[PDB]
């Protein structure tokens, strides 16, 4: 039987709480899927093929096989406009400054490499290498964006997004160096600038072994890009079968339309073709049927990717969750075949602490409430400190507020307020 | 069977007369009367697309053919396919009419360029640099969705028999 | 060309009842698509199988329209809850979510009426006329660290100022604008400038 997850229980007390001493930068990654390839079916050559008396008998049949073309092309370009909205959401081309150094911040992996005759960073050459003919009038499109185009897009959205913060995203381009960006996306989060100015060699040295052993990851398990590599197998496997219907007896005496019409007089050859007919139809009618849905799911889903494009990237998200575990920083996007990938840049607290809060302060018959943070006590003194960091301050009358008397709150406790 | 006969490399076991693929189709043959051994390859389809600038404009029209080769039919060739009544131009713009492979067309007569991408822009990043704003501007944009589609309802013995 | 959404959605409808009621017309491989002619030149034994070549082709016509019906509806459902959630957040409301209500900052939408759709009126806040300055991350005096509360500090070239992100209103830096922590050691591109005190 299952096991659902580990045992927990936190000691919850009724005047107890815990404070981060810590944190931790971390990186994950999430893949999503944006369109699949663009196909396009013949009529006449997959019905029967070759043979102009068939095509007389279907002629008169109706005018399914227009309405099946109709569906595809609306198909092929759903797909493009698909990959439009995902990409195209920046009508400039940000190009990185020529000297890459950002406060020890480390872009060497997902910035473009001009080595590659490509021009691709390390982490989408991977994904490229990661991922993995004969036709009856079964045409593939190709897309209307090539990859060069994609990692371009990409390309830009990096810049724009490690030279001018978020700024791009909603008017000019105003730039800032890169710390100044950092501190200001802890204030985002509720932790104080200075926490980042006196960690910001640790900061980036995290940054950097985070980023490392993502692309170790991803070089390490090949189950990774399934949800990439699934849409790929889908589409094949889908087309073989549509294949091998071809070669089908559908109740007909003989397979082959030609030796139908050389061995068999018309009286019966023509209710023969006519079951044989109408069984490749049902079939590439249930196929065409399959792509629609198929369609429908992937543009859901590139509906979302745009949605991840928009918020995670182009500024800061603080849904929960949204853009990965943790609380939310900042996140590069990644080119991948069929899909985009991105790499969430997420605060997560570590090392907490116990420590014995109170609600408010006692004194001159007044109660003083934390401003900005929450009250504390190692056991004799009394300190205020932000809820995310344990940074004790002495108690004032400037980080503290007046409210009614002391007598009507519960809990509260007796000590003094300096007052500088 | 119809088809382009050429050379194979296939080599046929002695007892082996005819040749598939995986589609279960005839590829390799072997000749009767000379034991050699000949591809099938189907003679060469595509399809055929007509880009127009819209009849009210002018009725000039380019014909693409896809997925063939340009030497089996103001040629050019592309991706997509053999590309004729439109000409190359070294220039680049928006993509107006799409046509595959970063290839869009328009009407100046019929032209085919590269899409551009849009307007480079380098900012300059500096680490004791920073650039504020000392103005704004209001701005209105709209947005369409559609919400509700026409309710028909049919009636079945009257549409099948009546 | 700007309604082409909605233009989209009743052309599509109009077509899909045009193909449908086209579809009559098919003789679908019977000698005749006309149930008195064939009732009338024929006897039951084929005229049977003759009707029932005709009604399996029109039930199955008629089944792909559902069918296709059924898939737009999906579809134009997804577009309705989007559009309802734009209404409650948006309209009812502010967004702090980037391009969700239009490009650039937020401040209020207004919504407009549209044969099977609605239109959004995104009235939205653009920043212009940037002005680049020079930059420093704190300022440290007399061994102490000043950091900015919510602006930050810039300079025109011989004096410092805090001033809010989005907007240029230089400011006095003062003791109550600012928060100390620390000594100016540790910070990497601190710089030296006296705080004025009230
Ligand atoms: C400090 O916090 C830890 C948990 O974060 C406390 O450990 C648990 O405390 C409760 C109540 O004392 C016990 O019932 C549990 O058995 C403890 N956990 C374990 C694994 O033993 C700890 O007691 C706290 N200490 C103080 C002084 O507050
Ligand atoms: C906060 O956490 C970081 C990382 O977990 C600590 O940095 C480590 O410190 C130890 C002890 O000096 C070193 O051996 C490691 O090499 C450090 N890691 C890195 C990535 O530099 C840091 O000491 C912690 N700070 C506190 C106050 O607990
Ligand atoms: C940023 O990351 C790159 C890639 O990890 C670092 O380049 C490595 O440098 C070391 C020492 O110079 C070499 O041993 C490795 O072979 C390099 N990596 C590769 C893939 O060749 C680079 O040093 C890091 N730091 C900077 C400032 O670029
Ligand atoms: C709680 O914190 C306060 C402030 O840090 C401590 O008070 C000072 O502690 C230092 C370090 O032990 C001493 O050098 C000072 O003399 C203390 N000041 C006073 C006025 O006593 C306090 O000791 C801490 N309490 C516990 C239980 O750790
Ligand atoms: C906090 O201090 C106040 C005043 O110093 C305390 O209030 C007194 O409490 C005693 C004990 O019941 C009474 O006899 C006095 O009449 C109270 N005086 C006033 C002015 O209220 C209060 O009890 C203290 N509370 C704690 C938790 O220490
Ligand atoms: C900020 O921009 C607005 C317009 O975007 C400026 O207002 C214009 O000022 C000029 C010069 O006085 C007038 O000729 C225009 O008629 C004004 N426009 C409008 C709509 O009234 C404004 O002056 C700018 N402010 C600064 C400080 O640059
Ligand atoms: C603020 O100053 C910087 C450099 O001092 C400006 O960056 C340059 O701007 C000029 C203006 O056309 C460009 O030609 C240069 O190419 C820019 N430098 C680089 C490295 O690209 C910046 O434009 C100034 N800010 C404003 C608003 O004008
Ligand atoms: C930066 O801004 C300060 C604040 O306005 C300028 O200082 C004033 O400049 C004006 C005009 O030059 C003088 O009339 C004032 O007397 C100055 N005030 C003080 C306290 O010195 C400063 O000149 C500006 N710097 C530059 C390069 O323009
Ligand atoms: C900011 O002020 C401090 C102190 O006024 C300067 O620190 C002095 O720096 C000089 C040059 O290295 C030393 O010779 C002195 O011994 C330092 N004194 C102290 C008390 O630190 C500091 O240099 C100033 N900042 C800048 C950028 O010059
Ligand atoms: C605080 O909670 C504990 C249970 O953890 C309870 O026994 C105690 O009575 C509570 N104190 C007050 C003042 O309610
Ligand atoms: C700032 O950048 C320049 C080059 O752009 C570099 O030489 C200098 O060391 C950097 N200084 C700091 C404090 O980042």
């Amino acid at each position: 039987t299952m096991s659902l997850g580990a045992e927990n229980s936190v000691a919850y007390s009724n005047n107890s709480i815990a404070i981060p001493t810590n944190f931790t930068i971390s990186v994950t990654t999430e893949i999503l899927p944006v369109s699949m390839t663009k196909t396009s079916v013949d009529c006449t050559m997959y019905i029967c093929g070759d043979s102009t008396e068939c095509s007389n008998l279907l002629l008169q049949y109706g005018s399914f096989c227009t309405q099946l073309k109709r569906a595809l092309t609306g198909i092929a370009v759903e797909q493009d406009k698909n990959t439009q909205e995902v990409f195209a959401q920046v009508k400039q081309i940000y190009k990185t400054p020529p000297i890459k150094y950002f406060g020890g911040f480390n872009f060497s992996q997902i910035l473009p490499d001009p080595s590659k005759p490509s021009k691709r960073s390390p982490i989408e050459d991977l994904l490229f290498n990661k991922v993995t003919q004969k036709f009856k009038g079964l045409t593939v499109l190709p897309p209307l964006l090539t990859d060069e185009m994609i990692a371009q897009y990409t390309s830009a959205l990096l810049a724009g997004t490690i030279t001018s913060g978020w700024t791009f995203g909603a008017g000019p381009a105003l730039q800032i160096p890169f710390p100044m960006q950092m501190a200001y996306r802890f204030n985002g989060i509720g932790v104080t600038q200075n926490v980042l100015y006196e960690n910001q060699k640790l900061i980036a040295n995290q940054f950097n072994s985070a980023i490392g052993k993502i692309q170790d990851s991803l070089s390490s398990t090949p189950s990774a890009l399934g949800k990439l590599q699934d849409v790929v197998n889908h589409n094949a496997q889908a087309l073989n079968t549509l294949v091998k219907q071809l070669s089908s007896k559908f109740g007909a005496i003989s397979s082959v339309l030609n030796d139908i019409f050389s061995r068999l007089d018309p009286p019966e050859a023509e209710v023969q073709i006519d079951r044989l007919i109408t069984g490749r139809l049902q079939s590439l009618q249930t196929y065409v049927t399959q792509q629609l849905i198929r369609a429908a799911e992937i543009r859901a889903s590139a509906n979302l990717a745009a949605t991840k494009m928009s918020e995670c990237v182009l500024g800061q998200s603080k849904r929960v969750d949204f853009c990965g575990k943790g609380y939310h920083l900042m996140s590069f996007p990644q080119s991948a075949p069929h899909g985009v990938v991105f790499l969430h840049v997420t605060y997560v607290p570590a090392q907490e602490k116990n420590f014995t809060t109170a609600p408010a302060i006692c004194h001159d018959g007044k109660a003083h409430f934390p401003r900005e943070g929450v009250f504390v006590s190692n056991g004799t003194h009394w300190f205020v400190t932000q809820r995310n960091f344990y940074e004790p301050q002495i108690i004032t009358t400037d980080n503290t507020f007046v409210s009614g008397n002391c007598d009507v709150v519960i809990g509260i406790v007796n000590n003094t307020v300096y007052d500088p | 069977g119809t088809g382009v006969l050429t050379e194979s490399n296939k080599k046929f076991l002695p007892f082996q007369q005819f040749g598939r693929d995986i589609a279960d189709t005839t590829d390799a043959v072997r000749d009767p009367q000379t034991l050699e051994i000949l591809d099938i390859t189907p003679c060469s389809f595509g399809g055929v697309s007509v880009i127009t600038p819209g009849t009210n404009t002018s009725n000039q029209v380019a014909v693409l053919y896809q997925g063939v080769n340009c030497t089996e039919v103001n040629v050019f060739q592309t991706r997509a396919g053999c590309l004729i009544g439109a000409e190359y131009v070294n220039n680049s713009y928006e993509c107006d009419i799409p046509i595959g492979a970063g290839i869009c067309a328009s009407y100046q007569s019929i032209i085919a360029y590269t899409m551009s991408l849009g307007a480079e822009n380098s900012v300059a990043y500096s680490n004791n640099s920073i650039a504020i704003p000392t103005n704004f501007t209001i701005s209105v944009t709209t947005e369409i969705l559609p919400v509700s589609m026409t309710k028909t309802s049919v009636d079945c013995t009257m549409y099948i028999c009546g």
